[PDB]
């Protein structure tokens, strides 16, 4: 959603 | 069931022509085109002027559910509402943490934008297939490319010199004005030459392919060709290395208080007009880092994406397509002669193009330009469907 | 040791010499589509920038 990809 | 609390796009079961197709996919493109900065190349949040949520929910809405599964239109009906629901939950989460980076108004505005974009994902994907964020990168890059002619006159401030009127054509102000000034403040000539040159070189390298002869199994006489593209992966290595670049530099920014100042110079993309050489241990070795990175990413993507030699041979067997002279099992070896080394060399060459664009200092720091050309070619490949 | 790296190198030369490089005639038409798309969509980008120009002031 925080950073590439959370 | 629990997916009954959301709507979904209508199913295309009729002929879907080009005109109305661009009327659907290429219209209402102004919503995100209204008006941790290393992620704005892929998530153009910026100051959140109604563009702060793209791609981050688009793929995650389904992929997070698929990942947590380890923790057909029927499956589509099963997952359709729920994937959007969880995408909007994570969208709200991203919005609130971005606020961290009373304020409910901005969060709900970001939620509205994300709602529109997610609901539009399926609308664009049906047919042409511009969803999954494939258009967002080119959309945010194309302005950075073309809006030099607006940045040059709109900059009312002039600093020490005078540039309020413009820089593209302002020779009459002194002519005599000399264009051979410093190429670090407004280098229009060098930037344009570099941009067009990198476009040209990537186009030239883009048509590289290997034509393997193929014959249909039952129609003895129908000859055909099968293309193996030189890159064979398009943007995957560049995307992954951009992701690593982000995960390095945004983490450095996070940890600073806890790249071009107050931080180590162990790793950095060397940028300087012309060139600068003071310590070769970083200026050149950056090239090795980029090349090895891209090659590794392409090589692992081959196995991840299911495009290895044996998988392609299995697909061809499924399609009844065979080679003329080789047994149905030896086709794997013929493919294997090219596919793995083709992927590795595609990674190496695309990294080399990236470092060349960095050296010439084209628009967008080289990266993205390669995304730009590949996305345009993807659009062309999709348009090929209308002619076949 | 390094010999397999040189084997990879000669593999790369063989692949390139086997690859079908574009000629001028088809380059002139393939790059045309890229230029057309580039222009047609950078135009929309410039237009939305122009529309942002007054809303600020």
């Amino acid at each position: 959603x925080x950073l590439x990809x959370l | 069931p629990f997916c009954v609390i959301l709507p979904e796009i209508q199913k295309p079961e009729r002929k879907i022509q080009f005109k109305e197709k661009v009327l659907w996919t290429a219209i209402t493109l102004f919503i995100f085109l209204v008006c941790p900065y290393w992620m704005r190349v892929i998530l153009a949040s910026n100051r959140g002027t109604l563009m702060a949520l793209g791609i981050s929910p688009i793929v995650t809405s389904g992929l997070i559910m698929q990942l947590l599964a380890g923790a057909t239109p029927k499956d589509r009906a099963l997952f359709n509402g729920a994937q959007k629901l969880f995408g909007m939950t994570i969208t709200i989460g991203q919005s609130i943490v971005y606020v961290m980076t009373v304020c409910l108004l901005i969060t709900i505005q970001l939620f509205v934008a994300g709602l529109i974009v997610l609901l539009l994902d399926e609308l664009l994907q049906k047919g042409y297939g511009l969803g999954s964020g494939i258009s967002l990168f080119i959309a945010t890059n194309i302005c950075e490319t073309i809006v030099w002619k607006a940045f040059s006159p709109t900059t009312v401030n002039t600093g020490r010199g005078m540039e309020f009127e413009g820089a593209i054509i302002a020779l009459f102000h002194l002519l005599a004005l000399r264009e051979a000034f410093y190429r670090q403040n407004l280098p229009n000539l060098m930037n344009l030459i570099a941009t067009i040159f990198v476009f040209a070189v990537v186009i030239y390298f883009q048509g590289f392919r290997v034509d393997l002869p193929i014959k249909s199994a039952r129609y003895r006489g129908q000859y055909n060709t099968y293309p193996i593209k030189l890159f064979y992966t398009s943007n995957i290595p560049i995307i992954l290395q951009s992701a690593l670049v982000s995960n390095l530099y945004v983490i450095s920014q996070m940890l600073s208080a806890r790249p071009v100042g107050g931080l180590c110079h162990y790793l950095s993309p060397p940028e300087s007009f012309g060139s600068v050489l003071e310590d070769p241990v970083h200026a050149v070795v950056y090239i090795v880092f980029m090349l090895g990175s891209c090659a590794f990413f392409s090589k692992t993507w081959i196995e991840v994406s299911g495009s290895s030699a044996k998988d392609v041979a299995k697909q061809l067997k499924e399609q009844q397509m065979v080679m003329r002279g080789h047994r149905e099992t030896s086709m794997v070896h013929e493919l294997n002669r090219y596919i793995p080394t083709a992927a590795a060399f595609g990674g190496l060459c695309i990294g080399a193009l990236s470092v060349l664009a960095d050296f010439l200092g084209a628009i967008g720091s080289g990266t993205g330009i390669l995304l730009a050309v590949t996305i345009i070619y993807q659009y062309f490949e999709i348009f090929v469907k209308e002619q076949s | 040791f390094v010999e397999p790296s040189r084997q990879f190198v000669k593999d790369s030369i063989r692949l390139v010499k086997r690859c079908t490089k574009p000629d001028r005639k088809e380059f002139q038409k393939i790059a045309m589509a890229t230029a057309i798309g580039f222009a047609i969509m950078g135009f929309i980008g410039f237009f939305v920038k122009l529309i942002h120009i007054p809303i600020n002031n």
